């Protein structure tokens, strides 16, 4: 079971050994215009 | 008009930090700021709430022509004497009495929603409707302060890529959706500071 707190977002990121979050497909891995992520 | 439907157009929004540096002066900085290419929205139904009033829910009851998305870049390069504030202004044809519904969220669950009745003023032929300095809620605050102090940038990003905020924007009588937004977000690396792309959300 994953947390979605505040604290366990930020340590998912700070220490990913002891990374508690529910995971998930990355924005960029996604069916998205290319403007998307490249900003104007 | 980018940001707009049929009834309501939002012409402005910006999220910033005003700071007193003494009575007579003030400074202020944007985090991100407005003053179109259509995404599938299916692919991001996952990072917002679901279920009865949830933005399939929403997307589904129409107008299709409401729904949009934007994409920020924030600028988070800023500094007792602090205001986190918003600020959004909408234009319409008609005088109603809206509903703007702000919800935060992480890993598409809402964790704080903020809601504001905003009533019309007549503006030269049509109806002006503007939220000015609301206070920024402490969760939104909190996160820019744990934001702020990650070391890298891409950790900035890794922990957003999981962090959206819903706008739904309602004609309180009637319950019409005037505009939905959904709002995704990326740290700015640009020397323009904080940047935008709006997009329209559609069915496929
Ligand atoms: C609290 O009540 C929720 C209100 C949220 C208002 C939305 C403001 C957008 C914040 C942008 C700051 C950038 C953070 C990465």
């Amino acid at each position: 079971d994953s947390e979605t707190d505040l604290e366990a977002l930020f340590n998912a990121v700070m220490n990913p050994k002891t990374a508690n979050v529910p995971q998930t497909v990355p924005m960029r891995l996604r069916k998205l215009p290319d403007s998307f992520f490249k900003p104007p | 008009r980018s940001v707009a439907s049929s009834k309501l157009w939002m012409l402005e929004f910006s999220a910033f930090l005003e700071q007193q540096q003494d009575p007579d002066t003030y400074n202020k900085h944007l985090f991100v700021h407005i003053g179109l290419e259509a995404v599938d929205i299916r692919q991001i139904y996952d990072k917002f709430p679901e279920k009865k009033g949830g933005l399939k829910d929403l997307f589904e009851r129409g107008p299709s022509n409401a729904f949009f998305l934007v994409k920020f870049w924030a600028d988070l390069n800023t500094n007792g004497s602090s205001f986190y504030g918003v600020s959004s202004q909408y234009e319409s044809p008609e005088n109603m009495i809206i509903t703007c519904s702000t919800k935060v969220c992480s890993f598409g669950k809402q964790v704080v929603e903020k809601v504001e009745t905003e009533y019309a003023r007549y503006e030269n032929g049509h109806y002006s409707y503007r939220i000015h300095r609301s206070p920024l809620c402490e969760y939104m605050i909190n996160f820019i302060h744990k934001l702020k102090h990650l070391p890298e940038k891409y950790m900035m990003n890794s922990v957003l890529e999981n962090f959206t905020i819903l706008q739904v924007v309602t004609n309180r009588d009637t319950q019409e959706t005037l505009l939905c937004i959904a709002y995704v977000f990326e740290v700015s690396a640009s020397e323009h500071g904080a940047q935008h792309h709006i997009f329209r959300l559609v069915k496929e």
